[PDB]
Parts: C-alpha cells; structure tokens; sequence
RNA sequence: CUAGUAACGGCGAGUGAAGCGGCAACAGCUCAAAUUUGAAAGCUGGCUUCGGCCCGCGUUGUAAUUUGGAGAGGAUGCUUU
RNA sequence: GAAUCAUCGAAUCUUUGAACGCACAUUGCGCCCGCCGGUAUUCCGGCGGGCAUGCCUGUUCGAGCGUCAUUU
C-alpha cells in the first residue's frame, strides 16, 4: 500500500496524449469574428529590393524627421549589399506589442 | 398595459461594461486580462453604446454577455483561488522559518521558473477554443512567430532561461518534422528578418525568425502579458507537436543529449526515431557553411529540402560533418567575406533563398562572390 | 545605527583575509595548474562589505565592481595570482561554447567615448575598432574561442555583462557553467 | 500540573492579584454583549473541571443576568437563568454546564460550556456521545444540570426526603388512593 | 466627529486602563521583558533544538521502517506545554525557562516566575507568545523549556544561563515585587488636579 | 405493612412522613486533579483509482493509563486474547 | 393479467400553513443562474434551479499603533 523511501536527492531526479481523442465538426456560432490576419510580407519588405523601389535621400531624412504612429508605413525599403550588413530591428517587440494589445485591446466589427 | 423602463431593458442587457465584469468576476484587472488571453475573451463593439450605458465614452470598452458568464464558470478562476491560497502558504514557512516547508510547498505549488512547464493546465481551455487541428494550425501562424520572437529574446522575470531552454529545444523539434516531412516552400530575407513559408495538410503557416543579434528591449512593454502569451502558446505547441509526431510516427519527445546540447551541436542533438521537387533540390549535393554565414537559419532550410551531407565551422556549432576546408568532398561552400581551391564553388547565402525561392537552380555565375547581387524577390 | 555586533565581525574577517592574503604573497605564487594557456570567464559575487587594499587596485583593473558582473580573461603566471588574491569575491572557470555565444548576443555592450551602448549593428564595431582585424560579431565570438593577439583590446572593447540575480539556481570546475545556465 | 495552582488561585479571589483581574475584565464583560461568546475560557481549571474539553464541538458562551428579587424571591436561580438564555439563543447545542467568572453590584457573569450534538467528533467519542440522545435536549429548562438538580432537592437522606425523587411525583405517590380487588 | 468601531474601542481603551491602573506585583513583573540582544542569542540556541514537524516526522518513521525489510540515542528538543513544562520544573528537570508576556487569561503563567525562582531554575520573560509558537511549529506556545543539550553546546547553554541570570534576573530583583502604575500623562494629571 | 405512628398546629377543623421488615427488579461506571516527553501517539474536513494525499483543530492539552472500600511504578511468575 | 382488490420497498405531490426573496384581502412585485416560443444579441411572454432568521464546524475575504519579528 506505501511505497518505500528514496532520499530526496533521488526524489528530484524524478521531478502527452491526444485532445482530439473524439472530435467531430463543430458549427461555429455567428457571433464569434475571428481575428484578421496579418498581411503576407510584400516585395518592399526585402532587404534588397528592385532599384526602383528606392526613395531618395531627402524623404529618408523626411521620414526621421517627423514624429513616430505619424506614419501610414511604419517601414520605407533599404538596400544592403550583404547579409552581415543587414541589422536587426529596432522596433520589432514594441510592433509585436502593439499586435498583442491589436489582439485583446481593440475590438473587430463585422 | 405594463411600465417598462428604457434603462433596465434592451442593449444595457446584452453588453456590460469592463469595470462591470470585473466587479461581477470579483477578479483583480491583471487577473481578469490574464483570464481574457488564455480564453479568448474580446471586447468587441455594441451597436449603440448610449444605449448599453447612458453615462458611457468611447474611451470605455464593453464586454458580451455570454464569455462573461463563461469566466465566471471557469475552472481556472477556481484554480486561480486554490493558487493564491497556495502562494499565501509558501510565506507561511518562509515565515516560521520553516525551510523544508518551504521546500515542499514550492514543490507542491510547481512553479514554472523551476519547472519549465507552464503554471496552470489549459488542455480543456484548448480544446474548447480550438474545435479542429485546422484552427489550430491556423493559430499556429501567431504562435510560431511568437516562439521564435520570445527564443531570441534574453531571461527576465517573466520568461526565464529554463523556459526559453524548454522553447529553443521544442523549437527545434517542431523545426525537425519540418525537415522529415520536407514541408517548407517558401523562404523571405527581410529587413525585420528572415519570413518562412510551409504547407501543412493544406494549410500554409507563416512565421518570422529575426537575425540572431541584439535587440534592445527597454521602454515600456508589459512583460507579464507576454509570458501569459507564451505560456497559452507553449502549451498549444506542445499538443500539435505531440499530434505531428503522432501522425507521422514518429516518437514523441524525440531522445536527445545534454552533452552534445552543451557542446553546441543545436539541430544535431535532437536525433528523430522513426518507429515507436523539395527532395529533388540538393538530392545528393554537399554544403558547408563558413563562419560568417547565419548557421540557424541556413540549417533548418537545406535539411528541411532534404540535402544530405552538410559542415560548418567548430566555432559555429557541434556534430556536424568534417571542419577544415582541405577536403575535397564539399562541392559548394558559403562564404560572406569582403583556399581558393578549384574543385570548390564559392558562392554566396543570397543565392541559397533566391535557389529555393526559385527551384530552378539560379546559376552560381550572376551569383558570383566579389560582384552586386541581382535583386531577390518575394515569392508571396 | 550600526551595533558592537558588526564590528567585531568585520574586524574578524579583515584579520582574516589579512593573514590569507599575507600568506600568499610570503608563499609561492603558483597554482596546480598545467602551464599551457587557458581561458576563463570570471564573475563577481559578493564576499565582503568592506574590502582590502590590494585587491582595490585590481577589481578596478577587470573593471568588476557593481554587483553580478562577469569578463573573460585568459590566465598566465601573472593572471593566475591575480585571480588567486581576489577568490572570496569571484568564480573562476572554464566557459563553453554554447554558454559564451549565447551571453554576448543576449548582452552585448561596448564602449567607446565613455558610453556604455548596446551591440545593434556591426557597421558600429568597424566604426569603433575596424582596423585590427575584426569584421564582425563573429569575428570576435571566435577570438574569444580561441585566444589571439587582439584578444587584448576585445576585452577593452567588451563591457561588463551585468547579469540577472538568480534566486537560488572557491574553484568550481563545471558548476559556473551551470550558474551562468541558471542567471542568464 | 498548572491547573492545580488555578485551583487555589481561585479559592482566594478576594486576593490582590485575582480581584484586580476581576475588575478589569468586569468592565470588558459590561461593553460587550449580554449573550457574547468565548474564544477560551476565562477560568480554564473550572472548564476542564466540569467537562469542557479543547476540541471541536465545544464551546463556551458568557451571559449576564440581572441580581436582585423578583418580596417574593424567584425560585430558579440566576444560574439557572443563565442557562436558559444561551439555549434559547444556541438551539442547535446543549447546555453541558456552567460556572461563575465575574460579579458586580448589577450583574452577575456566568459561563456557560456547550456541547455541538450533529459535529462528528462528539458521535465518535464514547465519553460525550451520551449528550447526543434525544433524552438529553434542553437540558437546562428541566433542571437536569449542576443549578438544577440543586434546587429540586436530589439528594440522600432523611433532609430530602420530599424531593429526593421529585416532588411532585412524590406527592402523586402520596396523595393516591390504592384500592385492589380483594380488600 | 467620526464614529470608531466597538471592538477598536475597547481594545484601545484597554490599553490606556492598563498603563493608568496600578498593577499588582504579580502581574507587573511581566511588564519587564528582555532585551533585543538576550532574545536573539536565546533563539539562536533554542532554534538549534527545534522538535521535528510533522513531515519530517513521517519521513523519519518511514527510514526505520523500510530498513527493518532490508542505534538511536536521546532526542533532544525544546520542551512545551504549560502543564509538561511546570511539571519538568517542579521536578528540577529544566534548565532554562522562557516565558511569554501575552497569555490572554493571565493566571496561567502568572504563578510560573515565583515557582521558577524558589525551585531554583532561571527564569526568562519573552515578548511574544507566537515567537515561541514558531520555535514550537504550533500557533502560540505559553512557556517553552530546555532540559538537556547535546555535547556540542553544553558550554553554549551555560553562558546564556549566566547572560539570563546576570543581565535579567539581577535587573528586575527591586521590580519583582514593586506595583505598576504611574503613567500618568498630561489629561490624566489636569483632570486629577481639577477632581481634587 | 410501618401508620393515621413520629412530628406540626385558632392543639378545633385538622395536617402528616421515614428508617427497619416482606416482595418486584437488579448492573455498574466516565471524568478533573500525574510528564507520552525516548518522540500529539488523538480528531474534523475535502481530494481520490479508494490505496492514501494534503488542510485545519489542538500543547491555554487531543489519545493511552488511572477514579480513594482505589490506584501508579518497578520486580515477579503464572494465567488471558 | 380484470379489479371502487389486497400488499406496498419506486414516483408525482397546486395555494397556504413553524412558512422561508417582498407583499398578501392581488393567482401581484424584485434579484442571480439557465432554457424555450413568437419579427429576435436588444422586444414580449412562459418555464426550470435558487435567494428567511439564530447558532455550530470548516472555507474564504476584511479591519484594528491589540500585538510580535525583520541591519547578516
């Protein structure tokens, strides 16, 4: 009925099935709106894109210039010659932030 | 003929305002905001918000009816009561002094930091929010970019190193069904990073993997609401990937060593047993990657299309193919540089996403070291 | 108001790092260790309130003062006795692979002009060094992998890694590559 | 053996220590309620005396009564009175005992020990299981407790002989007319 | 002005009836307590000899047996209960006694310093009956005892024992048997002087 | 049955028992006052595959031993489950 | 397997009444949870389970310079 003793060292050595067991279709009620996805990442978001989607120097300087969420694109294109000279980017957890509070702060209308 | 009032009947019914609910759910707000993650909970918009409340502001979010009635019915709200009891109980040795009470009370409150596994059970939460493996997958296009956000990011409070060493190893796991069932299609350099495309039982799942760097996270971000998103989507991981295996045989956790894991072999550790046009690219080629070249990335494409026999530096990893450059064997090497040997191609990391992009064997010439690149495009 | 409790302890543990470090410089400088070269990533918890003179001098020198910090040093006959004066306040040991690349791109602070910023682009490192061989990050996981002749200057470059408390996770050979794994 | 130094500490209360102690508790009993309830007993050598034991089902209730005649006199005694005021007030309990705590020129203090007959330690307890049976409800207004069982005369001897069985009964068995068939 | 609640009345008001009333000698020896630095050296010998809880009381029986499937010695702990406790000290069985200045009916303990010092043992009044509860893994504890020590620090108990007796016991010798009183403040000496 | 006796009384009216003896029926016990102190050994819950887990009560005292025509403790050797 | 049959271990049991959401001389007036029908997430009607007081044990929440510890 009771198991014997391990010493507690032994005891801190010691310390997945299916969901869909069962499933069948379920009818999804009307009033749920599922959340809209993201858009799929366009040709200006590379990181060498065609020399014709460059801007010039001055609206570069424009860009900086005003005031961040002033912005209908949060992103202008660039161009790098090699990976290594790629950085990382410098708002990508405030703009995944932002999604999170886009997914549970901001409603949906139908 | 009967008096009814305007105030007690029609939309005032049907919508409730937050600090109503939060009132009738008797919850704290950042309890109540953890409770809205995990169940999917929305604020939603009412027709007329004069109408639910006179006194009222746009400012001010409403709330359903019915997913209110649903938090009150809520077993986690019961767990959540059981575990505040729970957390007032380990001060209870921290203050007697009690030190072995201590320790079997924290052992009996299994507390994530120490664990890995998340702190509360959402196998039933899952289940109702997810009724098919489609939506699942569906959801798996947030989780995914979340996951591999959240395994660059460093430790804090919130999420320490043993749950992003929990992330990083089921990340690669999740990586390693990808490149047994050959499922990724389309790969995007970007300047956010790098945006991965596969199909999945005809559903395609997309997901962004930044360049392993540094990336500053000061300002004013809330990291408690990112763990209780990581902790609803590790616990949807871990079922999916559980499923996965299942569907294709092969066992579930797969084995893997702690000394090669330690020593840096990364994709390498994690061996995969089978029983309890992607092949045709580099169906029998030779890559090897140099010390420059991103290994994480680059590791999980070609083994996902299949390429058999593939080096890297010591530096950059372990249990990979031979290190130094001098053998003959390797018929295309990668190399991002501002030997020479000519039984070796010299060739570029651009020409590797353009090749699969493509799949028609962008030619190593235009893709010359030393000269401007072509412009890549995105396949989306 | 501080009581007759404390000072007789803090006289206690002078007297007695007093007498070791006196030891050790009336004693043989030399350690059980094999002469060939070696690495080691050095972190600093703390011993003692108060502090002795000579070691003063050369906390300052690995720049190690604010709490839970961590450098990478490489050991010579010189560099063992420095390590072997300040071992109340320190943990010495052998990094691995998979822990050292990982502190730097988790933490990576360098210094130029006074400033402790962040590690963003590797256009700031050629702006900062450039003409020493470097090229990248990498550039410098690898020269810390194996000790080079710049190696000297990519400690100076390096900021201190201010860690994060862990919350309860002299020579330990292994186990600081366990601790680094629990406070990182 | 605390309890035994309890027990000359109270035979002596008109001492120093002891009447200061109740003085002041007399002016804390007064601003509380009539019918307040004890936490623990104030003289714990006379609760465990009379029956009162540390465990769940048990507990102790205080109670003012007014002093004073009714010259006629009330013949129920103030302890008596005591008792029938906690269990009209705690009707699911029953009345074990009581004690005096306290007295004062307006009021007299009394404690009352209360027995939870539906608790499941009380059932299991042979020793006090007893008060469980449905003989033993309201004991206190039948005069079946300590103050009782005084003033109805239940002793031995030829100095109780009208009470000694029950007054009136004994009157009853004295007052019959006994007629058998062959007389 | 504002109306305070019954309870928080007469609690507060008990206060000021205690400091204002002259106190026998009895109960005005509880009044002088220890100090801050005789508590500390105390608790740190006596939470050397804590009992076992039950945890590791049920581990421990758990030891002996599954080795009696497959050489003890004295326990020694810090000795409780009022009743235990005056018993080990009337049969002169107690080393050193502690006793807590807040039992609630007073006369269970206010016998304890006067048998303590005529049976000869040395005596100790602690501030708090739940810091002697914590010793004890219980919520309050009136008095606590200690018997006998181990070996280890048989010298440990002396110099307490000495420390208990020379810095407590000789400082409260003229208190032990002079009342309480004397209080009095400001309101209290203005209202005096108008009554008489 | 004692007994309309003793005893009390505008000693008028009156009131009014009991021990003993013969029967009927019979049956004895539980606490508090003790230090288990070489080990709170006691008990309520509610969670369970039910086999045993925690929470609380309780040392200001829950079990065992003992209740003054007794008893405890040692020793002692038979007899009981 | 009849019965204005007997037995009786399973059910049903309107309003009241110690009478228990409020009122009562009206088949009226409120709140929490769920369901149904009729234009119906908003309107109406109906139905189901609940909502008295004193006290006991536990659970949980709160107050009190009542009161203890907290520089190792």
């Amino acid at each position: 009925r009771i198991l014997p003793y391990k010493p507690p060292e032994e005891r801190e050595r010691e310390e997945f099935y299916d969901l869909w067991q069962n499933e069948e279709p379920q009818p999804p009620n009307p009033m749920h709106i599922p959340a809209p996805k993201l858009p799929p990442p366009g040709y200006d978001l590379s990181y060498n894109p065609p020399p014709e989607y460059l801007p010039t120097k001055e609206e570069r300087e424009e860009w900086e210039k005003m005031d961040p969420e002033d912005r209908e694109k949060d992103y202008l294109p660039t161009k790098y010659d090699s990976l290594r000279k790629v950085p990382a980017w410098g708002n990508f957890v405030k703009e995944r932030f932002e999604r999170c509070m886009d997914l549970y702060l901001a409603p949906r209308v139908r | 003929g009967k008096a009814k009032k305007k105030g007690k009947s029609g939309a005032a019914r049907n919508y409730m305002t937050r600090t109503q609910a939060v009132k009738k759910l008797q919850l704290s707000l950042p309890d109540f905001r953890k409770l809205c993650i995990w169940k999917g909970i929305y604020p939603r918009e009412p027709r007329d918000r004069r109408k639910v409340n006179k006194s009222a502001t746009a400012s001010t979010t409403f709330y359903y009816t019915k997913d209110i009635q649903y938090l009150l019915h809520e077993p986690l709200l019961q767990k959540f009561r059981e575990q505040k009891a729970l957390e007032k109980k380990i001060s209870r040795a921290l203050g007697r002094g009690d030190v072995s009470n201590a320790a079997r009370l924290e052992r009996n409150a299994n507390l994530p930091e120490k664990t890995g596994k998340p702190r509360y059970t959402l196998n039933h939460i899952i289940r109702e929010r997810y009724p098919t493996f489609q939506d699942a997958l569906r959801d798996l296009d947030d989780c995914l970019s979340m996951l591999f956000l959240f395994a660059n990011l460093p430790s804090t409070t919130a999420v320490p190193a043993k749950m992003i060493a929990r992330c990083e190893r089921l990340c690669h796991e999740f990586q390693h069904y990808l490149i047994v069932t050959h499922s990724l299609r389309k790969s995007f350099l970007s300047i956010k990073g790098i945006y991965y495309q596969a199909n999945i039982q005809g559903e395609d799942i997309l997901w962004l993997v930044p360049y392993k760097f540094n990336q500053r996270i000061v300002g004013d971000v809330d990291f408690r609401i990112m763990g209780t998103f990581v902790e609803f989507y590790m616990t949807l991981l871990g079922f999916v990937n559980y499923r996965l295996y299942t569907s294709i045989g092969l066992k579930y956790p797969p084995k893997f060593d702690q000394v090669k894991d330690d020593q840096g072999a990364e994709l390498a550790a994690f061996s995969l047993e089978g029983l309890n046009d992607p092949s045709q690219l580099f169906a029998n080629f030779t890559f090897f990657l140099s010390r420059e070249t991103p290994r994480q990335p680059l590791e999980f494409i070609l083994r996902a299309f299949g390429c058999k026999r593939i080096g890297w530096d010591a530096v950059l990893g372990e249990g990979a193919f031979t290190t130094d450059e001098s053998d003959p064997r390797i018929t295309h090497q990668i190399i991002d540089r501002p030997g020479r040997y000519p039984g070796r191609i010299y060739v570029q990391p651009q020409w590797v996403w353009d090749s699969i992009n493509d799949e028609e064997l962008k030619p190593p010439e235009l893709y010359a070291p030393g000269a401007q690149l072509p412009p890549h495009l995105s396949p989306f | 108001f501080k009581r007759a409790e404390k000072y007789v302890k803090e006289y206690r543990e002078q007297e007695r790092e007093k007498i070791r470090l006196a030891r050790i410089a009336k004693q043989q400088g030399s350690f059980h260790i094999p002469a060939e070269a070696k690495l080691v990533f050095v972190i600093r918890i703390k011993g003692i309130n108060k502090i002795p003179p000579k070691p003063r001098k050369i906390l300052q020198l690995l720049r190690l003062r604010q709490i839970n910090n961590g450098v990478f040093v490489k050991v010579t006959k010189a560099t063992a006795e420095m390590i072997k004066i300040v071992e109340p306040w320190v943990a010495y040991g052998y990094p691995n692979l998979k822990s050292v690349r990982e502190l730097i791109y988790k933490r990576g602070y360098g210094k130029v002009n006074g400033q402790r910023i962040p590690l963003t682009d590797n256009a700031i490192i050629e702006e900062n060094l450039g003409k020493y061989g470097i090229i990248c990050i990498e550039d410098l996981i690898h020269e810390i992998f194996t000790v080079g002749p710049n190696f000297k200057q990519a400690a100076n470059f390096l900021w201190p890694f201010k860690l994060s408390n862990p919350n309860g996770g002299g020579n330990r050979e292994e186990h600081i590559n366990a601790l680094i794994r629990a406070m990182n | 053996g605390a309890l035994k130094y309890l027990e000359e500490l109270s035979k002596k209360k008109q001492s120093d220590v002891v009447r200061f102690l109740l003085r002041v508790r007399c002016w804390e009993y007064r601003q509380l309620n009539v019918i307040h309830r004890a936490s623990r007993p104030s003289r714990p050598d006379k609760a465990r005396r009379l029956g009162y034991k540390a465990k769940q089902g048990y507990v102790i209730y205080r109670v003012r009564v007014r002093r004073g005649g009714r010259q006629l006199k009330y013949q129920r005694s103030l302890r008596a009175t005591a008792e029938e005021r906690v269990g009209r007030r705690c009707s699911n309990l029953r009345v074990l005992n009581s004690y005096w705590v306290n007295q004062d020129s307006t009021y007299k203090y009394y404690e009352v020990i209360l027995v939870d007959p539906n608790h499941k330690a009380i059932r299991r307890d042979p020793r006090i299981n007893w008060i469980c049976n449905p003989v033993h409800k309201h004991r206190e207004c039948r005069g079946l407790t300590s103050t009782g069982k005084k003033s109805r005369g239940l002793n031995k001897g030829h100095r109780f002989n009208k009470t000694r069985a029950g007054r009136r009964k004994t009157w009853k068995r004295h007052n019959t007319l006994s007629l058998w068939r062959y007389r | 002005m504002v109306k305070w609640p019954e309870y928080i009345r007469l609690q507060r008001q008990k206060k000021i009836l205690r400091m204002r009333l002259k106190v026998p000698p009895a109960i005005a020896q509880f009044q002088y307590t220890l100090d801050k630095n005789l508590a500390a050296q105390a608790f740190k010998l006596l939470n050397k000899y804590r009992p076992e809880t039950k945890q590791e009381k049920k581990e421990r029986l758990l030891r002996e047996a599954t080795a009696i499937k497959e050489v003890s010695k004295k326990p020694y702990t810090v000795k409780y209960g009022l009743n235990h406790v005056v018993g080990l000290i009337e049969n002169k069985k107690a080393s050193l006694v502690l006793i807590a200045n807040d039992v609630d009916p007073i006369e269970l303990v206010v016998f304890l310093p006067a048998l303590c010092r005529k049976m000869g043992i040395p005596y100790a009044i602690i501030k708090g009956k739940a810091r002697l509860g914590t010793l004890v893994h219980k919520k309050t504890a009136a008095v606590v005892a200690i018997t006998e020590v181990r070996s280890e620090d048989k010298n440990e108990l002396a110099k307490l024992i000495s420390a208990v007796k020379e810095g407590y016991l000789e400082k409260v010798e003229d208190t032990r048997k002079r009342w309480g009183g004397g209080i009095m403040g400001f309101k209290a000496q203005k209202r005096e002087e108008k009554r008489k």
